[PDB]
């Protein structure tokens, strides 16, 4: 919806700098909550400290910041990642869910004053819409 | 559900800091607007038609405070979930028809809030600590179901 | 994708004047399989030969039919299924894969030259599409 | 898993007209179709690039007769799912990682191609009674996860 769009808008435009904080915690929050997440990532340091989640967090939260830019128009701005998801790493559209609700987690624990119901609701839609076009091929 | 020592008792220091009455609600609250079809099993409860109106609801409070009891007494007794929550189980399958996914839909919520009130203090090992339990939950109200 | 709305054409154009008979089939496996679903329908004598549940079937084929002839224009030719479904019935989305499962059943059982694994997975996507659009107001 | 005495004896009928050697490659190879993040878990297995190479591919064939053994040993032992399929359950959750929704998605396709074989005798009774049967196998596949 329209109110949808404001405030996913309004509170992601309030992670700001934290974007790779946020994302680093958030697969954290999964790795341990949902072990089976972990044999996506064979190859990594997935210690708490991890350069390589911290890194990866990053991209995830610039990914995000992207889907924001382009709610209108997301299967075409995601087009590689979907390529990427669901082509070449095949992963299960379960996983998408389990990140969806380690992000909202992350937002609820950091940004208390704006992780309302409706933005809540509005957030959970987002995630959403972005996991069907990951996983849609 | 198995937790170790360390995850039971982080579950049990934060659960005593939890006010019983009013995370209920919230959590029953944002599930009717997170999950609007949810709605449909508690139409004689009045004013639900907006997001304020459902969290300031009377009955969403008090219906609130009566599953989150539950929730307590399931905290209580981790190795028999199965039989402290079969006549619950019972009573959603047989008598209210409601469909198990939205059990763990719930338990969701009550983490978001959980992690909503406490922020920085609901740790990733402390909410890993709470998803076996509330999956531990909804597993043990689908029992009756099969 | 393109094969997918061949695949789905030409295995449902066979349905043919079997529709409501399918249709009612599909209802019947659902409410014998998945008792929780039988709520949803208060008055109905849902009996094996019940002629409201056969008039019933009749309608949910016959807008698959029109889903069918409209696949690149769903959300609007469904349009009216979705004010009935999300805003006045409230159908937990769950029970659209328990409808679409029973319909995949149905098909297998009488259109068995028809359903291979490719039309399979092509009728497993378009029913999938079908209830994202029945369930879309969420 | 309980069945009614009638559905019990519906279900041991069809199964007895089920060719061992082939339904569990039609199960197996439809899941990789239909499915195919599901192709992940069987890299080795060689050429599985289009529903024809799948279908006819010759290990799909042998590890699909043995997924349809384990099968009927769930059949034979309907009141000991959880004993009987403990070591796969081991494998599949410990070792394979496999996320436990997957088991529901294998019993649905089987129960299709049940329907694909048995046409008119797969009646709306038999298939509830095979959906308890394929519900409770993958309720016990997953007893690791919880
Ligand atoms: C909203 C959800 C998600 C977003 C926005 C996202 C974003 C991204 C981005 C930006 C990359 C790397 C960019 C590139 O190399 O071109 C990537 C890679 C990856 N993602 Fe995700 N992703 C999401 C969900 C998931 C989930 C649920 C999994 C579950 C297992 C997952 C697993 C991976 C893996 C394995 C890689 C490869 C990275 C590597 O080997 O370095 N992602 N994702
Ligand atoms: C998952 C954890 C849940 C717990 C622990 C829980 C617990 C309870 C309890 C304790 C009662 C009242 C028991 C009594 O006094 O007889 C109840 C009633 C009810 N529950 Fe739940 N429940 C849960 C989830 C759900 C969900 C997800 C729904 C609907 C989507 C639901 C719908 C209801 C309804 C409709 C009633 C009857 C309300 C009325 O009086 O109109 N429950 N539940
Ligand atoms: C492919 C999926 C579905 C299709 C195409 C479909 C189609 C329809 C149609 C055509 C009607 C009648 C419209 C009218 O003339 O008023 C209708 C009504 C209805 N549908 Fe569905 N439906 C689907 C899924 C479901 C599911 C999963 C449920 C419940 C489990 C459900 C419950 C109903 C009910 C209760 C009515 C009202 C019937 C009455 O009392 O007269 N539908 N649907
Ligand atoms: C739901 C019912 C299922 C049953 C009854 C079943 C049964 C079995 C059996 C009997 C084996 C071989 C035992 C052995 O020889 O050591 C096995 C192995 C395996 N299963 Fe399943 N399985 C099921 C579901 C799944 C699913 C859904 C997947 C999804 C990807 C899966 C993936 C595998 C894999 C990868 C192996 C390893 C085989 C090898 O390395 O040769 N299984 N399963
Ligand atoms: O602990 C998980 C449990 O759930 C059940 O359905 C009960 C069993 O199959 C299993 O032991």
């Amino acid at each position: 919806s329209p109110a949808d769009k404001t405030n996913v808008k309004a509170a992601w435009g309030k992670v700001g700098a934290h974007a790779g904080e946020y994302g680093a915690e958030a697969l954290e929050r999964m790795f341990l909550s949902f072990p089976t997440t972990k044999t996506y990532f064979p190859h990594f340091d997935l210690s708490h400290g991890s350069a390589q989640v911290k890194g990866h967090g990053k991209k995830v939260a610039d990914a995000l910041t992207n889907a924001v830019a382009h709610v209108d128009d997301m299967p075409n701005a995601l087009s590689a990642l979907s390529d990427l998801h669901a082509h070449k790493l095949r992963v299960d559209p379960v996983n998408f869910k389990l990140l969806s609700h380690c992000l909202l987690v992350t937002l609820a624990a950091h940004l208390p004053a704006e992780f309302t119901p409706a933005v809540h609701a509005s957030l959970d839609k987002f995630l959403a819409s972005v996991s069907t076009v990951l996983t849609s091929k | 559900v198995h937790l170790t020592p360390e995850e039971k008792s982080a579950v049990t220091a934060l659960w005593g800091k939890v006010n019983v009455d009013e995370v209920g609600g919230e959590a029953l609250g944002r599930l009717l607007v997170v999950y609007p079809w949810t709605q449909r099993f508690f139409e004689s409860f009045g004013d639900l038609s907006t997001p304020d109106a459902v969290m300031g609801n009377p009955k969403v409070k008090a219906h609130g405070k009566k599953v989150l009891g539950a929730f307590s007494d399931g905290l209580a007794h981790l190795d028999n979930l199965k039989g402290t929550f079969a006549t619950l189980s019972e009573l959603h399958c047989d008598k209210l028809h409601v469909d198990p996914e939205n059990f763990r839909l719930l338990g969701n919520v009550l983490v978001c809030v959980l992690a909503h009130h406490f922020g920085k203090e609901f740790t990733p090992p402390v909410q890993a600590a709470y998803q076996k339990v509330v999956a531990g939950v909804a597993n043990a109200l689908a029992h009756k179901y099969h």
